[PDB]
């Protein structure tokens, strides 16, 4: 489980066994974060001989965006010989659970632990749009700051105390609001048990239409990485 | 399962029951008034209000045959007519822009005249709403409407010579027919909006009113408004306020426009005033022009009918052909 | 807490419980019960399964990827639009469980391309469409020559007709009330297989949003997210094609064309389509432009071209 095989091109020099991180990203809409998050599962969920891992994950579902159709065309045009048995194979590992609210996120955090004790192969883990009730419960709480995010902090804290517990890599995403910007709006907690930002840019014109640019910075030395990549049908490619 | 969020309760009562714990309208029916009121610190009456708000809250074939049974009011403009599918349509928002000296409001005239036809002849035999914004309203102008109104539909009767025809014409007389025209005045926009809410009831109580016109909507808008966004509220509010009273009470709405200057380059273009997203609220939008000496009715915007161009007159007898 | 929802809880403990909170069952589930134990008194046997049995009442199990891929392979489907443009543009039609908005100028062609939907669905297939009208903008007599242009018979155009339900919504509130009832109707009656409703189309939501915005309150926003939630649950928790309509505004600083409503709302669908008019040479008449701003199966940027005068 080290980081310079999960992905050498967006990290730099972080490479050793993760006993626990997490990763999180940020971008306005249309600009890539579930595509790269399928290649993230397309990398993950293939057999070792076809460059994948053979390793386990689990997919929160929250904004209902996910997409089966183009998981499995990305999953047909990323190998090399395709067939309907072993695809039904390599989709029999993959996770995924709904949430409707902050309570029940936190009811399907707390009750997730069964399968997860009963599964030691669950490696790496998966949130998406963990700001999409973030008006619902910032409007029921009125004024009151405490009365408001204090289901997002306790959800916060039952998510680090599982990753920091049985050894996860997260990654989440996040959603653009207000206003290499960047306004904060969630709780202080989370904010700090970040370890790195994904900043998503897009580019207006066709010709770029399918390369977008990528700011990362590091916590504990604030060194800027660029990347740019090239989307596909068949998944995503890099430059 | 229902969320507090989707019920029209207070922002201070729904702040206690998320602090309290509640998250479901469900829930809220199987509980005592008296335990929840002591555990949320709520007294009888806010209680008893939301217990009653939490409990208060049609094929296209009967739409066509409502659609049919029911029909338009005539503009004695055989080519307005045509390209309108019958006239001016029940339950749909109307709305007319031109330079001044146009006609918009011989036209609203007009229609506050035709629209108490007897239904022998094609009316819809109902009264009518004036709501005055720049005192434009003539008594002398409706009465020479009206008495050319009485002279057509005495000759058509005399001429197809039928008995019932006759019996219809009997009441529709002068004095008849001008006091069934209700006329109301608004100087500031805040009148306007108050009438508009006293509007309701009204017509309630008047549930023979089949026509409602609001002759000058610019006007008290447009002057000693400094906030563009307030002004914007304002006109989508009341936008949605008169269309769901034309639907809910089967009503022919019709509202007047001003045109304005838009330049771009070197060349200027008369558009409809009152910015851009006022474009939506209007089910269907015309527009009158002058070409020459000729005055030319634009169908502009409408989801039932195709765009087309209207020769029309203004003449002593009133709105007219060619 | 609530009594009679699961079986073990006695009516002593209940109150016995009041002295750590009483808001909801995460006191139960989401404290450190070992203490619980000598702070009021209670069994360590009884405890847990109490509180696992709850978990699992109150709760969702992940369901595996293979399973799920199965029964979509016998669930989903994909409805076409009536128009070989739209469906060349977005691949032979729309699929339900996704959420489709439809973006245009005023008048340009979102209520007639509602329409001819809701026409084809309702003649084509065989279903029942649910119609929600905000702006009034719906006359039956172009769904009746709509029907014409499909067929002749008049049965069949009455018994099309049959399958098309309207509502009128001026506000959020009454649009919320009746989506609620849809969703509980349609929740209860699982059991039956006919007169289900697999499309619903919502004629506009800027209407009865617009109004709430403006200014700095909160209650507008949380409305708008809650209607989004709504709806989104609605297409997937139950397999159902929504597809509703959006206003344009031109942005100030940049002056691009840019979806209403704000960012916030600028994330709830997943399917955009932008309708414009084609100035100059080929203008008015059916004549319009067909673009695809925001797809999670297609790149983005495309061009087409569309007629609304020719169905
Ligand atoms: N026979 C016809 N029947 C109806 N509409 C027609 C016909 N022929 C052409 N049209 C066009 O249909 C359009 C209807 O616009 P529509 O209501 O669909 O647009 P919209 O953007 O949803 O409008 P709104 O903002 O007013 O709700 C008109 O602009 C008109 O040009
Ligand atoms: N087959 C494909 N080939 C090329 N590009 C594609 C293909 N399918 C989708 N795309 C592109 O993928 C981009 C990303 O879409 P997507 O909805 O996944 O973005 P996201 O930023 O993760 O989502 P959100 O806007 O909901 O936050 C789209 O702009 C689209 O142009
Ligand atoms: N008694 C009449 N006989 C003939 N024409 C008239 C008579 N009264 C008014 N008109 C014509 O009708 C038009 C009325 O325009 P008007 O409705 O006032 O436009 P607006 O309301 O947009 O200012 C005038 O141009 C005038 O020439
Ligand atoms: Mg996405
Ligand atoms: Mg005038
Ligand atoms: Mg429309």
């Amino acid at each position: 489980s080290s980081l310079k095989e999960i992905e050498p091109n967006l990290f730099a020099d972080e490479d050793s066994p993760v006993h626990g991180d997490i990763l999180e990203f940020h971008g306005p809409e249309g600009t890539g974060k579930t595509e790269m998050l399928y290649h993230l599962t397309a990398r993950c969920i293939l057999p070792k001989s076809e460059g994948g891992l053979e390793v386990e994950v689990l997919f929160i579902d929250t904004d209902y965006h996910f997409d089966m159709l183009r998981l499995v065309t990305i999953l047909e045009h990323r190998l090399s010989q395709s067939s309907e048995e072993i695809i039904k194979y390599c989709l029999g590992r993959f996770f995924l659970v709904y949430c409707s609210s902050s309570t029940h996120l936190l009811l399907t955090l707390y009750s997730l632990e069964s399968m997860f004790c009963s599964h030691p192969s669950l490696c790496l883990l998966i949130l998406d749009s963990l700001s999409a009730f973030y008006w619902i419960d910032r409007v029921n709480g009125g004024e009151s700051v405490n009365l408001q995010e204090s289901t997002l902090r306790k959800c916060s804290q039952c998510l680090e105390k599982l990753v920091n517990d049985y050894r996860l890599v997260l990654f989440a995403t996040t959603q653009t609001i207000m206003q290499i910007d960047y306004r904060p709006y969630l709780c202080k907690a989370w904010q700090q048990l970040v370890k790195h930002r994904m900043f998503f840019s897009k580019q207006d014109d066709s010709q770029s239409s399918n390369q977008f640019s990528l700011v990362s910075r590091c916590l504990k030395s604030n060194s800027l990485k660029k990347h740019f990549f090239i989307i596909g049908e068949s998944g995503v490619e890099f430059c | 399962q229902r969320d507090l969020v989707s019920f029209p309760l207070s922002p201070a009562v729904r702040v206690k029951l998320v602090s309290a714990g509640f998250q479901t309208a469900e829930e809220l029916l199987e509980v005592k008034p008296s335990e929840l009121s002591k555990e949320v610190g709520i007294s009888k009456a806010e209680a008893l209000e939301t217990l009653q708000i939490i409990r208060r809250e049609c094929t296209a074939l009967e739409l066509l045959e409502q659609e049919h049974t029911q029909g338009f009011i005539i503009t004695f403009c055989s080519a307005l007519d045509d390209i309108l599918g019958g006239g001016v349509p029940l339950m749909k928002t109307t709305e007319i822009c031109g330079a001044p000296g146009v006609g918009k409001t011989q036209l609203c005239m007009q229609l506050a005249v035709d629209v108490q036809i007897p239904e022998c002849f094609g009316g819809v035999a109902g009264e009518a709403v004036f709501i005055d914004t720049e005192g434009s309203f003539m008594v002398d102008r409706v009465v020479d409407l009206a008495t050319a109104c009485i002279q057509h539909l005495q000759l058509i009767a005399e001429k197809h010579k039928g008995e019932e025809h006759r019996k219809a014409l009997e009441d529709f007389t002068l004095d008849n027919i001008l006091s069934h025209i209700y006329y109301f005045r608004c100087r500031d926009y805040t009148e306007l909006l108050a009438q508009v809410y006293l509007l309701p009831d009204f017509l309630s109580e008047h549930s023979k009113v089949r026509l409602v016109i609001v002759d000058g909507i610019a006007f008290p808008f447009r002057h000693d408004l400094d906030d563009l966004s307030l002004r914007t509220r304002l006109l989508n509010g009341l936008a949605q306020q008169m269309i769901s009273l034309a639907n809910n009470h089967r009503l022919a709405v019709i509202l007047t426009n001003q045109m304005t200057t838009k330049i771009d380059r070197n060349q200027a273009l008369l558009v409809p005033a009152l910015g851009e997203s006022w474009g939506h609220a209007a089910t269907i939008r015309l527009i009158f022009h002058w070409d020459r000496k000729q005055r030319l009715a634009t169908l502009y915007k409408s989801p039932s009918q195709k765009e087309c161009t209207v020769l029309f007159q203004i003449k002593p007898q009133g709105f007219r052909d060619t | 807490l609530r009594v009679g929802l699961c079986p073990g809880l006695t009516e002593e403990m209940i109150q016995l419980l009041r002295s750590h909170r009483i808001k909801t069952v995460v006191d139960l589930v989401s404290a450190d019960l070992e203490e619980v134990a000598q702070k009021c008194g209670l069994s360590y046997k009884a405890l847990v399964a109490l509180r696992r049995v709850l978990l699992a009442q109150f709760s969702a199990f992940p369901v595996n990827g293979a399973d799920l891929y199965e029964e979509l392979k016998t669930s989903t489907a994909i409805l076409s639009t009536g128009i070989g443009s739209l469906d060349k543009l977005l691949d032979a039609g729309l699929y339900t469980g996704e959420v489709t908005e439809i973006v245009g100028g005023p008048g340009s062609g979102k209520t007639q391309v509602c329409l001819c939907m809701a026409a084809n669905v309702a003649h084509g297939l065989q279903q029942n469409v649910l119609y929600v009208d905000s702006n009034g903008g719906l006359t039956a007599s172009r769904l009746l020559q709509l029907l014409q242009a499909k067929t002749q018979d008049e049965e069949e155009q009455a018994e099309a007709l049959r399958r098309i339900q309207v509502v009128h919504a001026f506000d959020i509130f009454q649009m919320l009330d009746v989506l609620q009832e849809l969703r509980g109707t349609v929740a209860q009656q699982v059991t039956g297989s006919s007169g289900t409703v697999k499309v619903v189309v919502v004629d506009s939501v800027t209407a009865v949003v617009s109004p709430l915005l403006g200014g700095q309150q909160r209650e507008g926003l949380a409305l708008m997210m809650q209607l989004a939630r709504e709806l989104k649950t609605l297409a997937r928790d139950l397999g159902m094609a929504v597809v509703v309509t959006n206003h344009i505004t031109r942005d100030r600083d940049s002056g691009r064309l840019k979806p209403a409503l704000g960012r916030s709302w600028s994330f709830v669908p997943s399917t955009r389509i932008l309708l414009d008019t084609i100035e100059g040479a080929g203008a008015s008449g059916g004549r319009r432009m067909a673009c695809l701003a925001k797809s999670s199966r297609q790149p983005t940027g495309f061009q087409e071209m569309v007629d609304i005068g020719t169905w």
